[PDB]
């Protein structure tokens, strides 16, 4: 049965369950709904009583899957999310759930075209140059992507800025510049 | 600096999870809440901000979640002339009950090997006073030596005789590294160094620094103690320009220690059950034991050969790191000849006629040739017996047995084993005596006249006495 | 394999050793008395 | 709770994966809900790997495991003298409890360099070949190595029976408290052994630690360390102990099982990577203390069984490279009539004549030289007389003055006319003669340690008048 | 043991060569005791080559077994990871 | 400078598991944030396994890894002659940068079936035993195999020193540029070797590629391919190179380390399944090109250390299978006084006489037949005086030719003088002389022919053969010197 593979790949148990759910949701055109339902089911998962009952290794898997079953029926979820949770409970991968969740999340992180890109600087730079880099950077993108900037400030670079646009990486820092000049000085 | 927590303890391997500030590989970490100082050396980054470490002491009593502090450096040991006459362990603590070692500078036990432009090609013979060594495989000043042998053939006695002769003739800060050996031998050496005056407990004119990690230590301590001793010697060579002697006993243990953790570090075994990193670990350790243009290090390393193999990966890998191998044989020790040096298996890179002189070289090659011919004739002697040999061949066998006995020598350190007195034969006396035996100048003397004598005048006196008795 | 017979031990290496020792203790006796 | 208490995740082959137990230490003793005990060997993120000290038939998935808070330790003291205990110190001789006031960890560290001193006092085995050519001193590790049914346990039991002459006297410096550790043996073999020891009245000063073949692998792994702690009690209180590990091959096998079931990766012959450490950290605890520490000692006699004479195997090579000397027992020698079948050409004692009385030193030098020269030419009759003089009946260990006497009667010429098949006969008669009439001479040689010219001449007349009468 | 078998093979190949040469020398000198020596050394060389063939078979078996045992040790150590 | 990157997921034992790097190629060189280099050996679905060209204490989890977009390449050219370099071609002798213009990938494929011509030209070593009995041709791969300390590096170094006579001359067709790759040796051993080559003035036409024992396993693994590319530069441009891998056992060990740490399935002796592929693709690059491709050549002299003479080990088996012959060295022959300790019965050259000059062919056919007969009857020494006159003659000629093959270290002989000495030997002119003198004679006679007989030596050198005038003149010289010899 041919799959609908997501644009980015995640590997492991998290990646397999997330890819299975992404493929199942794309066949029925229910991706956004399943996304919202996994966000909610993960925040349910982080409940302390619920976390204590789900991580417990001596609880029989029968009672545990019945508990997840009724506590999903208390939410009125899609059949896709309900079947996902029952598949995770039946296989004993409930501990990976949030991981799976975030995997699916990060999958759709690129489905909306949201490109993650972090700009490390020496000292926290103000918003004017930030909108400047907003505009000059969204030139780096293909059809229809939007920036996710996370302006980090480590002064150990003492100048310039290191820009990580997705997997592209430009080093405008002054430390690499001066070290490159020094290596040319010694070599 | 950074603080993490123990998450796993399997044997001598400990996993530590750092939330902030993962330490580099080879950093030393201190475990918090322990009676004595326990150090863990980082070996791997496992991902998920967890590091795998090797413990330098025992891991009993460790608890998951116990706090671990990052020191920010590898193991740093005190270096300087204050270490002379002291005993330190792998992490630089004084283990002689004589108080702290107040040096003014500390050195990390992990460093880079000297570069290629820092090498020196000078080859100068180091006369030991031992007949077989100086004759067939002489040592050089600033060279790496290596003494190969199975269990019980005399590596320790030979290294202690070398200590005796050279170190008391030397003027340049010896260093002894006991690497995974018997503690009884450590106490013995310490005391025969105190009574020898080489270590002075008062009026600090000591000239030996001792570093000890013995058989009862975990694998990590036995794998790093050679580096600790090496670092002491390296400070003496670099920051003081002195000429250092470096005795290491036993260096095989270093390699073996790696094996004992290899699989627990998650590594597929290579051949004979050795770590996949045997050759490169040996390389990065041994390439630091070297003479540079800044100073000199003569190093004598006792190398255990398991089961008298010499083809085992550990001795076989060690062979290419040495300048003058001395291979001790059990077949020779069972003849009663000591030291049990194998003449047809020992090698020296200064056994060159342009270095030792054509007379020395020609005598050495003649001795080796007559011993090989004796080997070849012994089969014929086994079948046809002795009476059916040629006359030239009976002469060969006679001179060969005499040369075998004359390579033997009584040691000053073996005075209890033999009852004999120590003899230290000069170089020209050795060349002259062996030339005279090869020439036929002593065909009339018996062969027991050459057993355990010094110069050839002693062989003559012994023959005269052995006759005057009977 | 030059000393293969006596490096192997066994009857042919031990008999060789005994023969050599016999001959040379004889010769050492007839060499000492002539001194 | 899940910090002082855990729950069994899975149980099988004597390994329990336990949930919780967050505060448990490495090598701590835990207790299952059935009354069984275990040791925490693998601290992993999600579970603890507990080795069960018993039968895992009674442990079920879901059982409760509690902490003891104590790293494994055994009772020690003198109350254990005369008792037969299992690896954890519980008595199995059916005589009630051992009233021990002290408990001592089984995995303690060996003494360092400073607390020791050279091995000087002799450990008398009562076996002429041992006491003469491969002598043992108090504080030494002497390996008894051989194939099956060559006579290793015999040597150990002769050694234990010999110390009765010293233990019933007065001078507390010559008393030796023996400890026999039976590892992986058949239980009826140990009953036979305790019978031989009780009949000879040797059990009053002996402890028997018994981890027999049906005991769990953790118990057989742990029994040598329990015996070593029971001996270190004596070693640290100015007393002298002797411990026999019979044998360490089976302890290594038990450790290999225990490790392979904990899913630790196998090394050579599936043995774990640190089996050398397993035996070295144990045999380094046999030591001689300096007078600041009481001057007590612990002598170790490990036993190793080789397969078809392969001393080149893994475990024999390990233990040969650890110890201070080996007694080699061969089957070829055993069937030729040489009993105890000690191969002197291979038997080494790295302590040597330092561990010997002066009288025996004198006579045994001559015996060693004559026996070497005889092993060369195989005078021939003198060597035959002496080799028949080395032979000895089982469970008949001799005093040192009588050994000196017979070595003398064989080494000064007083047997060179007698018939070989009569030598043994002569021997025993001779001894009876002396021990019937010449208690003055023997008390003299014993108290003096050496043989004066007065004693030399006295036993001259003794042996001369006897050999005339015989 | 492979090293035992190699030592013994070397020793017996040497004995074979020595007896072969002694036979040739005796068959030269045979141009009653010399013929007896010739046959004795011929039989000694025959027996030596017989023993050499048996020992070569044993040697090959033992070296194949040693290679397989080491492979199995490596494979078992790798499968435990 | 916009670069595609990844993160180090984990690091240990010189292996970095790296996230990202979605477009990196197999065997592509990457650069860590520390400045260290690496090579992408495992491309896996979720990580890339990078081998680190250096010390992994500089690499931490989370470090940025950049691509370079290029397979590993090294500088090639003549600017490398006289230099000591590392595995990636950086100068390590402190004499400044390598001013090369051309770069060449270290993993190029060997020439095919058609670009080759038969190996027909001699590669003179200067060792009498090699040049006469185990001849090497230009384009051949001759293995130097032996135990430790048996004289293998000395054979390589004599072969390197010998080429000075051809490299100082004007015949461009006979010049041989040498390359010595040192894998896993001490740096002091390499410094002694470089000093020996400088004293012999052999550095001006030699490259020394040095990946020593303290260098990371990837560098030792890569050093033979770097050296082979440096020599392929000459092989492609009509010139002739010789390369000595000293030794390939250590390169196999380094590759096994890298493979075992990358969790590749181990095989016999824990070596990976493609260690044969390793050495074979290294050694098939030594070729002889036809004139349509410039006529150049590359001769390979790999070195292999056997353990206890065991040529049935895994890596010796592989490299003996790959090469065109072997020079086997014995330690028993070494200590018998036979030095170079070449075992002539075991040594072989499957090129053979096609790699000899006609003069050496003349004398060497005779010498080979005579030493073979000697080897057959050689056991009968110790008794030979009790055999035929023919057998005693075989033994006599055999020992004379044996002593004629001994040679001093660092003293390679020209082919004309080798031919003259073998002529004196296999023509009978040494039977009346007793063995203890042969070497001595061989020396004095040599001086004689060098001093007063440059015409005959020059004429043999120019002709390649011993013609009848040459033959008779040699006859006269030999008999005169012999009759007048002490
Ligand atoms: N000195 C001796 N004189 C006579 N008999 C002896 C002597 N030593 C041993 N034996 C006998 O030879 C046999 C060997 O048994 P022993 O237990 O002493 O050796 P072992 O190596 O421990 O064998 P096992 O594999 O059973 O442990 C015993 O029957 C013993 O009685
Ligand atoms: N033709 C020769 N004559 C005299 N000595 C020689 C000769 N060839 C080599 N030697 C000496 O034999 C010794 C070993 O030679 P060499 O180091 O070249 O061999 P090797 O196999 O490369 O040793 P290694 O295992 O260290 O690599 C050297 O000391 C060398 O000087
Ligand atoms: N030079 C020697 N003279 C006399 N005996 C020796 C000598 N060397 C070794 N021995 C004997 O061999 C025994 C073992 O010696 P040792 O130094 O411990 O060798 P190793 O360190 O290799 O185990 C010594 O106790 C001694 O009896
Ligand atoms: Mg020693
Ligand atoms: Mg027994
Ligand atoms: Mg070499």
């Amino acid at each position: 049965a041919k799959l609908v593979r997501p644009p980015v790949q995640v590997y492991g148990i998290e990646g397999r369950y997330a890819t299975a759910l992404y493929s199942a949701a794309s066949k029925q055109n229910k991706l956004e709904q399943v996304e919202k339902e996994l966000l909610r089911v993960a925040q349910i998962l982080k409940e302390p009583k619920v976390a204590a009952s789900v991580l417990n290794p001596y609880v029989k898997r029968s009672i545990k899957v019945k508990s997840l079953n009724d506590i999903t029926a208390k939410e009125r979820f899609s059949p896709l999310t309900t079947n996902l949770i029952n598949l995770l409970a039946e296989n004993g991968r409930l501990s990976n759930t949030q991981g799976v969740v975030s995997a699916f999340s990060t999958m759709m992180s690129v489905h909306r075209g949201e490109v993650p890109c972090t700009v490390t600087s020496a000292s926290p730079l103000e918003e004017a140059t930030l909108s400047e880099l907003k505009t000059v950077l969204k030139s780096f993108l293909s059809q229809g992507q939007v920036l996710k900037l996370e302006a980090k400030t480590d002064p150990s670079i003492l100048g310039g800025m290191i820009v990580r646009i997705g997997e592209k990486y430009v080093d405008m820092s002054v430390k690499t510049k001066i070290q490159k000049l020094g290596r040319a000085m010694r070599e | 600096a950074a603080t993490g927590r123990i998450v796993a303890v399997i044997g001598a391997v400990v996993d530590v999870q750092f939330d902030e500030g993962l330490p580099p590989i080879l950093n030393a970490l201190e475990v918090q809440g322990r009676e004595t100082r326990l150090v863990l050396e980082v070996a791997q980054h496992l991902g998920e901000s967890t590091v795998r470490t090797i413990a330098m002491d025992g891991t009993e009593g460790l608890v998951r979640g116990q706090k671990v502090l990052d020191s920010g450096a590898p193991i740093k040991i005190p270096v300087g002339p204050e270490t002379l006459g002291r005993i330190m362990n792998v992490i630089g603590e004084p283990i002689d009950e004589r108080g702290p070692i107040k040096t003014k500078q500390f050195a990390p036990i992990h460093a880079e090997a000297p570069e290629f432009m820092e090498m020196s090609v000078e080859q100068e013979i180091l006369v030991t006073g031992i007949k077989v060594v100086d004759l067939l495989a002489p040592y050089a000043k600033g060279g790496k030596i290596g003494l190969f042998g199975g269990a019980g053939v005399g590596k320790t006695v030979l290294i202690m005789e070398l200590i005796n002769n050279v170190a008391k003739a030397h003027g340049g800060y010896s260093v002894f590294a006991g690497v995974g050996e018997r503690t009884r031998e450590g106490n013995d050496l310490y005391h025969e160094m105190i009574e020898s005056g080489v270590i002075n407990l008062k009026d600090a004119t000591s000239k030996v620094a001792l570093v000890y990690g013995q058989m009862n230590e975990p694998p990590g301590a036995r794998a790093r103690v050679a580096l600790t001793g090496l670092t002491v010697a390296e400070y003496f060579r670099d920051q003081e320009g002195q000429d250092v002697l470096l005795f290491i006993d036993n260096i095989f243990r270093f390699t073996q220690a790696g094996s004992e953790v290899s699989a627990l570090l998650g590594r597929i075994p290579s051949a004979v059950g050795y770590q996949p990193t045997l050759a490169t670990d040996m390389g990065t350790m041994q390439e630091r034991i070297t003479t540079t243009k800044k100073g000199s290090i003569t190093s004598v390393q006792a190398i255990y050969v398991p089961a008298d193999d010499l083809t085992d990966p550990a001795p076989a890998t060690t062979f290419a790191h040495l300048d003058a191998t001395t291979v001790l044989s059990r077949a020779i020790a069972e003849l009663g000849i000591y030291p049990a040096v194998d003449p047809l298996d020992s090698t020296s890179r200064i056994m060159d006629p342009n270095i030792v002189g054509s007379e020395h070289y020609d005598v050495a090659r003649g001795v080796q040739k007559i011993l090989q011919d004796y080997k070849s004739l012994q089969d014929i002697i086994a079948i046809l017996g002795m009476d059916e040999l040629s006359e030239e061949d009976k002469l060969t066998v006679s001179r060969a047995r005499k040369i075998q006995r004359f390579l033997s020598q009584p040691f000053q350190v073996a005075e209890v084993f033999t009852g004999h007195m120590g003899k230290l034969v000069p170089l020209k006396e050795t060349i002259k005596g062996f030339q005279q035996i090869l020439a036929g100048e002593y065909d009339h003397l018996p062969e027991q006249a050459f057993y355990m004598v010094g110069p050839i005048e002693e062989a003559v006196a012994k023959a005269d006495k052995l006759a005057e008795e009977h | 394999g030059a000393g293969s017979i006596r490096e192997a031990g066994g009857a042919f290496g031990k008999r060789e050793q005994a023969e050599e020792e016999r001959y040379f203790r004889a010769q050492s006796r007839e060499q000492l008395a002539a001194l | 709770d899940l910090e002082e208490t855990g729950r069994v995740l899975s149980i099988g082959d004597g390994i329990a994966r336990v949930h919780g137990l967050r505060n448990v230490q490495a090598e701590e003793m835990v207790e299952f809900s059935s009354g069984l005990k275990g040791m925490s060997l693998n601290l992993e993120p999600d579970n603890v790997g507990v080795v069960v000290f018993g039968n895992d038939k009674l442990i079920k998935e879901g059982d409760i495991v509690k902490r003891t808070g104590a790293i494994v330790d055994v009772p020690v003291g003198e109350e254990l003298l005369g008792r037969v205990v299992d690896a954890l110190g519980n008595a199995i001789d059916g005589k009630g409890p051992i009233g021990s006031k002290t408990r001592r960890r089984v995995g303690l560290k060996a003494p360092g360099i400073i607390p020791r001193i050279s091995v000087r006092e002799p450990m008398q085995t009562g076996i002429k070949a041992v006491d003469s050519l491969v002598p043992i001193g108090r504080g030494q590790r002497e390996l008894i190595i051989g194939d099956r049914q060559t006579g290793k346990t015999s040597i150990a039991i002769d050694t234990i029976i010999n110390q009765k002459r010293f233990n019933d006297g007065s001078d507390e410096k010559k008393k030796l408290y023996c400890i026999y550790v039976a590892i992986g043996q058949k239980r009826s073999t140990v009953a036979q052994l305790v019978k031989r020891l009780t009949d000879a009245d040797a059990m009053k000063y002996t402890i028997v630690v018994s981890a027999t073949a049906s005991d769990a692998a953790p118990l057989q792994y742990l029994a040598p360390y329990s015996g070593c702690s029971m001996g270190e009690y004596f070693r640290d209180n100015g007393k002298h102990a002797l411990i026999i590990y019979d044998d360490l091959s089976k302890q290594a096998v038990a450790y290999r099982q225990m490790s392979l079931l904990l899913r630790r990766p196998p090394g050579r012959e599936a043995y774990p990577g640190d089996v050398f450490y397993l035996h070295s950290r144990l045999l380094e605890r046999a030591a001689k203390m300096n007078d600041a520490f009481g001057g007590g000692s612990l002598t170790a006699l490990p036993v190793i069984e080789t397969q078809a004479g392969d001393v080149s195997a893994y475990i024999p090579t390990n233990v040969i490279s650890i110890t201070d000397g080996q007694i080699f027992l061969e089957t070829e020698l055993f069937y030729k009539g040489i009993r105890p079948a000690i191969n002197v050409g291979l038997s080494v004692s790295r302590v040597g004549s330092a561990a010997q009385t002066r009288a025996m030193k004198q006579v045994a030098g001559t015996m060693k030289l004559e026996l070497a020269q005889y092993r060369e030419v195989a005078l021939l009759s003198r060597g035959v007389r002496l080799t028949e003089l080395l032979k000895q009946g089982q469970y008949s260990p001799m005093a040192i003055e009588e050994q000196v006497a017979v070595i003398y009667a064989g080494v000064r010429g007083y047997l060179d006319k007698l018939e070989p098949s009569k030598i043994t006969k002569f021997e025993n008669a001779f001894l009876s003669h002396v021990v019937s009439q010449h208690q003055a001479l023997l008390g003299t040689i014993r108290a003096d340690g050496k043989i004066s010219e007065q004693s030399d001449a006295k036993l001259k007349e003794i042996v001369t008048n006897f050999l005339a009468g015989f | 043991t492979l090293k035992d078998i190699t030592r013994r093979l070397k020793s017996i190949k040497n004995i074979q060569k020595i007896t072969k040469s002694m036979k040739m020398v005796a068959a030269a000198k045979y141009a009653s005791e010399q013929s007896a020596r010739m046959t004795a050394m011929d039989n000694a060389s025959k027996n030596a080559s017989e023993m050499i063939d048996k020992l070569t078979l044993t040697f090959n078996r033992t070296r194949q077994a040693v290679i397989t045992k080491e492979l199995i040790e490596i494979i078992s150590g790798a499968a435990a990871l």
